[PDB]
């Protein structure tokens, strides 16, 4: 009797394995990926984006904006001492 | 799959990836964030099961 037709019916091996699910994710995801990002934000020259550029970089954990920002509040109230005295 | 493999190799922001780029590549990002705020759960499960977390308590 003639061989049956199972080997040639493939359309439930298109969901049949788990990486089909992953495939339909990364055919979208990686295809819509850019070569490099859009932009990281670091500066924009609003003149305080420069503050971010010098101090608040991705790799700058350096305490300098803190010191500067602290010193700003010291400059503020010290003048206000002379506003009240 | 060949083309997709090439796409992962030749395009992949991953040293400077922006969540804006992921929101753009999937509105699923904003959908889940909004659904979580609506749900009133501000601990997204699984986050600390493959990323860290720290606490004082």
């Amino acid at each position: 009797v003639s061989t049956l037709i199972p080997p040639k019916v493939v359309s439930s091996k298109n969901i049949g394995s788990a990486p089909n699910a992953k495939r339909i994710a990364n055919v979208v995801h990686f295809y819509k990926s850019l070569p490099q990002g859009p932009a990281p934000a670091i500066k924009a020259n609003t003149r305080l984006a420069r503050y971010k550029a010098k101090y608040f970089d991705g790799d700058n954990a350096s305490g300098k904006p803190l010191w500067h920002f602290a010193l700003g509040i010291i400059a503020f109230g010290y003048s206000m001492e002379y506003y009240f005295h | 799959l060949q083309s997709t493999l090439d796409n992962i190799q030749s395009a992949r922001p991953f040293d400077e990836l922006t969540v804006d780029d992921l929101t753009k590549i999937k509105p699923e990002i904003d959908a889940k964030v909004e659904e979580m705020v609506k749900k009133g759960k501000w601990d997204v499960p699984g986050y600390k099961d493959r990323f860290g977390n720290l606490n004082v308590m």
